[PDB]
């Protein structure tokens, strides 16, 4: 089956540096662009970034470009996010997602009514 | 509410689809191919159907 | 306990996952090692149906294998004699956005639906001569991916509202409903007593309903993308599902597993449309890329190409009889191949 | 006996030419915008439990068909995929500078989807007014969305409305800007976008449509006719 | 097509 | 050898198999790719496939001409024939030009009125249109049948002296309108709306769109360059026959031979310039 089991989170001081790992599994994961969502308290998702399928194709949200780097590692199906110069607002639970289809450029996986492919997701909290 | 809802709507369908039973996946092919091998001979399109009683041609 | 359950679903998810690894011995592959191969089969395009203004959705076969239905965008459902290509009825949509429609077994009514989240039932024979429409079925959230007549009088639709209901035409209520997916319906098959149907949900997962019960029997899993097409194998213990990922698969109820996965390195476009041969032999299924293609159920080995249309293929169809099958295409023309 | 199917036959297709040059005569738009989008009171402006609704309007005895999603779900990879053969797509989005982002990621799928490569896509700013009493009051932070607002100056051939300030003409610029670059990223052209400044209440707005349609159709009839 | 005189045309007009 | 010595004759006459050669080859391909695809079955592409066949059809008269050009030895043919590949060159001209002018006023109508254009030109009136171009070719080519025929001199066997040319009667009498003037029409009417309505479409485009307007000057260039010299070397050889003028033969009879070129050539290049641009022409072929 197809899952996504997103690793790290917790609690960082501002200004610290904290980094996210999600494991693939269930389907070729060198075939499908990946993106990265966030969900603040009482707010709906954000997307973040954005990363193509051999990496040479990244975007990024304004409120990240030059602090969060996006990478991925198609030998083991792993995609990460390093993240560096927190800042309070930067609070949320943090979800990789998907593209629908391979071999696609436009994506869909902001929709908060139950998407299929992407994680439950780990918190990230920022706080003194 | 909702969450908690749907995780148990979620569990307790799932445990009654893990008490089916099941058939070993050897007599499921074996079966499949009996009734592909004995339907063979009555399908047109695996085996060409002459003009003669071909309604489209 | 939200992690509590979690962790439960999980351990039973592993526990089902250890009961289909012990249920299986051998691949359907190797089974079918010494079975003679189909061989390459060609097919020529017998029939072209012009009429249509937009492109071509879906269409479905009558029971007597010579009248069947086609829905296109410009509004218009057209019932083609296939024998001679001409036209029995001409019905004008009230919403031109149709995208499903399907062909009562008794043949007395058509029905149709799409974004307009209503079944519209169309009845072809009255005193008064003409078509009307019989019952809307209004109640959905979303919009109508597939129906199919169960009877004359009861119809079973799904909708991408995550739910299938099975309607009453009498009455025009929901008489059960099937809300145990977390994605759009896009197609449905129902077996050949009626008894149990399947549909793939966008969530990579094929799930099987009872009509009575109205509850999933059996969930199914292994796809990567959204599924597109499903149909029923002949003797109604498999079924094959289409996705996007451009690859099909077969599933078989009692196995409750995958027993065959038809993939080349040459597609990477999606799957539009599946169906089976009356003997099974021969699984036709339509891709984005223009034409089709003719898998060999159990050998897996590409027997043929159709590639008569000039645009996507939309719906896929053999005539109960299988004596030919009927290829729709976004190019408004439908093709039949024999 | 069978000369009867071939004489309705030829009713029918009697009765389909009459309606084709209907169809044929027709043009067809697509409402698309996001919830806070003011698309409704657009819709409201065009004169003469349902999931899609449709407005009639004709300017210059041209008939346009606007077709509204309505009560449908947020799943649109399926269902944005029946408007492939429409003339050209309306996107509205709203000015809040932020909701501006997810106008631009959908303005990119919608770009970059297969199905959508060949349709011109008319964008209209919509709530102007409230982007001006916004940037004037100066909490308009921009550049905290968006940095590269910091380091970007208005173009010198720039043509602003009168009186408008030169901080309303330099953000609003920066706000088709960042549009344009997703629409010229393709680097492909077999599709144009059309950007526009309109408010919720503004009789002009059936012009922009009548003028983009029309600047569409000769792009169209240039490749159909062998010109280019 | 076009129409060409002939090589004697110059002195058919001498009758 | 009787007329444009050895040299220049083998020279004009390889140019005119390298042209037969070569359009027959483009004009077949247009008229099989267009006649098999539904694609492409447009109403400017309907128009271009009469201009193709047209185009063929002038070119499996060429023996004929290519022959009398070659020998002028006594006509061994019948009249009709001398009649028949007249009265058929004559028409296919015609019946160019007009589909030309067709074609030059529907894109008009297209590039100036977009959303116009649809209630105007259609199936339905591109086969009218084309019905009544070609009745009219024929009709303004019929006379052809009472100018041209086989005629002998006096003094000498008919079968040692036959010739494919006027006849006196048409000579001595006033048919010099229909032979040159009513010829006339055709190029003045078609030239003056290919030069208005491309010089509007050009203006309207301008305001890449450069090439397509690059594109219609070369057409527009190439109509004049093919069609002004045989208009007025016809005109040169209609008044050739008058008394007391004798210079003027050699100029018609060089004015001819270049026009006989032009018009191989531009038949042969109808089919490069009107397609060629066509993106989908090319993809689809
Ligand atoms: C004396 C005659 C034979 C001279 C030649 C006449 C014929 C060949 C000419 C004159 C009228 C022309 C037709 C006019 C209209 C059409 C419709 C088009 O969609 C198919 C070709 C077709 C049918 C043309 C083919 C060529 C045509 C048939
Ligand atoms: C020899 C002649 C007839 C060739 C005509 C070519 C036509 C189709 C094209 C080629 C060049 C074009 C011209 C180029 C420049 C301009 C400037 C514009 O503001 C007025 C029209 C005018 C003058 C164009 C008219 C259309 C045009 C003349
Ligand atoms: C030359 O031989 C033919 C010239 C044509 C004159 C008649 C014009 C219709």
């Amino acid at each position: 089956q197809v899952q996504l089991q997103e690793s790290g989170g917790g609690l960082v001081q501002p200004g610290g540096s904290l980094r996210l790992s999600c494991a693939a599994s269930g389907f070729t994961f060198s075939n499908y662009k990946m993106n990265w969502v966030r969900q603040a308290p009482g707010k709906g998702l954000e997307w973040v970034s954005d990363i193509s399928q051999s990496g040479a194709s990244i975007s990024y949200t304004g409120s990240v470009k030059g602090r969060f780097t996006i990478s991925r590692d198609n030998a083991k199906n792993t995609l990460y996010l390093q993240m560096n110069s927190l800042k309070p607002e930067d609070t949320a639970v943090y979800y990789c997602a998907r593209c629908p289809a391979p071999f696609t450029r436009d994506c869909f996986d902001v929709t908060s009514t139950t998407y299929a492919y992407r994680g439950q997701g780990t918190q990230v909290t920022v706080s003194s | 509410t909702a969450s908690i809802a749907q995780a148990r709507k979620l569990v307790e369908q799932l445990k009654m689809e893990a008490n089916i039973d099941r058939i070993k996946v050897s007599k499921a092919a074996a079966d499949l191919m009996a009734y592909c091998e004995a339907h063979a001979k009555e399908d047109p399109l695996l085996t060409p159907v002459p003009a003669s009683e071909n309604p489209f041609r | 306990e939200l992690d509590q359950l979690r962790q439960e679903a999980e351990q039973l998810k592993n526990q089902i996952r250890d009961a289909r690894k012990a249920c299986a011995d051998a691949t359907l592959s190797q089974i079918t090692n010494n079975i003679d191969p189909v061989g390459r089969i060609q097919m020529r395009t017998r029939r072209t149906l012009r009429g249509h203004l937009a492109k071509i959705y879906a269409m479905h076969w009558g029971t007597d294998s010579r009248l069947l239905v086609s829905a296109s965008q410009d509004g218009k459902l057209i019932i083609w004699d296939s024998y001679t290509t001409n036209k029995v009825h001409a019905i004008p949509l009230r919403s031109s956005w149709v995208m499903t429609c399907a062909y009562a077994p008794s043949g007395n009514y058509v029905a149709c639906g799409g974004l307009d989240n209503i079944c519209s039932i169309y009845n072809l024979k009255t005193r008064e001569g003409n078509v009307r429409v019989s019952r809307e079925l209004a109640g959905h959230t979303g919009y109508l991916s597939c129906c199919r007549f169960l009877d004359d009088n009861q119809i079973v639709t799904s909708s991408g509202d995550t739910t299938c209901a099975l309607w009453d035409i009498e009455t025009g209520q929901q008489t059960t409903t099937f809300t145990g997916h977390t994605g759009d319906v896009m197609s449905l098959s129902l077996a050949p007593d009626t008894r149990l149907f399947v549909s793939g949900a966008c969530d990579a997962s094929a799930k099987l309903w009872d009509v009575r019960e109205g509850m999933c029997r059996q969930t199914f899993t292994g796809h990567e993308s959204d599924i597109n097409a499903i149909c029923f194998f002949p003797n109604g213990n498999a079924f094959a599902t289409g996705s996007d990922d451009a690859t099909c698969r077969l599933f078989d109820l009692r196995a409750d597993q995958e027993l065959m996965t038809y993939s080349h390195d040459n597609i990477i476009c999606g799957i539009t449309s599946v169906s089976f041969s009356k003997s099974g032999r021969l699984l036709l299924a339509g891709y984005d890329d223009f034409n089709c293609n003719v898998w060999d159920a159990l050998k897996a080995d590409r027997a043929g190409v159709l590639a008569g249309h000039d645009n996507r293929v939309s719906c896929l169809g053999v005539t109960d009889d299988g004596m030919a099958v009927a290829t729709g295409s976004w190019d408004s023309f439908l093709k039949i191949w024999n | 006996e069978d000369k009867a199917a071939v004489e309705r036959s030829k009713m029918i297709e009697k009765q389909l030419q009459k309606d084709k040059q209907v169809y044929r005569r027709t043009l067809r738009l697509l409402l698309l915008g996001a919830d806070n989008s003011g698309k409704s009171t657009i819709v409201k402006q065009m004169r003469i439990t349902s999931g899609i609704f449709e407005t009639k309007f004709q300017v210059d005895k041209v008939n346009f068909h606007m077709f509204d999603v309505g009560a449908q779900r947020d799943e649109r990879r399926k269902w944005i995929q029946c408007f492939n053969d429409v003339t050209a797509i309306i996107f509205v989005v709203d000015s809040s500078d932020n909701r501006l982002q997810e106008a631009l990621n959908d303005f990119k799928s919608i770009w970059n989807n297969r199905w959508l490569r060949t349709i011109s896509v008319i964008l209209f700013l919509n709530k102007q007014d409230l982007l001006a009493e916004k940037v004037l009051a100066g909490k308009s932070k921009i550049e905290d969305y968006f940095p590269e607002f910091a380091r970007y100056t208005t173009p010198e051939d720039a043509t602003p409305e009168p009186g408008e300030d030169p901080r309303v003409t330099r953000a609003k610029y920066f706000i088709r800007k960042e549009f344009v670059d997703i629409s010229t990223a393709s680097g492909d052209g077999r599709h144009i976008c059309y950007p526009h400044f309109t408010c919720s209440v503004d009789t002009e707005n059936a012009r922009r449509i009548f003028n983009d349609c029309k600047d569409i159709i000769l792009q169209m009839n240039l490749r159909e006719y062998n010109l280019v | 097509g076009s129409s060409f005189l002939s090589p004697e045309h110059q002195r058919v007009q001498q009758r | 050898l009787q007329l444009f010595p050895a040299p220049l004759l083998a020279g004009v006459t390889a140019t005119c198999v390298a042209l037969f050669v070569v359009g027959i080859a483009g004009n077949l391909l247009t008229m099989l790719v267009v006649s098999r695809f539904r694609e492409l079955r447009t109403t400017t592409n309907l128009y271009l496939s009469s201009m193709a066949f047209s185009d063929l059809l002038i070119f499996l008269c060429m023996p004929l001409d290519l022959v009398r050009l070659w020998q002028y030895r006594p006509w061994n043919f019948g009249d009709l024939l001398c009649k028949l590949f007249q009265f058929v060159s004559e028409s296919c001209t015609y019946a160019t030009v007009l589909t030309i002018t067709a074609l030059s006023v529907e894109r008009y109508f297209a590039i100036c009125f977009p959303l116009r254009a649809k209630v105007v030109v259609t199936k339905g009136r591109v086969k009218l249109v084309i019905f009544v171009i070609w009745a009219v070719a024929f009709c303004s080519a019929g006379p052809i049948f009472v100018l041209v025929g086989v005629e002998h001199e006096n003094g000498t066997d008919p079968w040692d002296t036959n010739e494919c040319r006027p006849t006196e009667f048409a000579v001595r009498s006033g048919l010099l309108t229909v032979m040159v003037w009513v010829s006339s029409i055709f190029f003045f009417l078609p030239v003056f709306c290919l030069t208005v309505l491309y010089s509007l479409i050009g203006r309207k485009l301008w305001r890449n769109h450069k090439q397509t307007v690059k594109m219609l000057a070369v057409v527009v260039f190439a109509f004049i360059l093919c069609w002004l010299p045989f208009h007025v070397g016809r005109y040169l050889f209609s008044k050739s026959f008058e008394p007391g003028s004798l210079e003027i033969a050699q100029i018609s009879q060089y004015c001819n031979l270049v026009s006989f070129v032009l018009f191989y050539l531009s038949a042969a290049i109808n089919p490069i310039l009107y397609n060629i641009m066509s993106k989908k022409y090319r993809v689809a072929v």
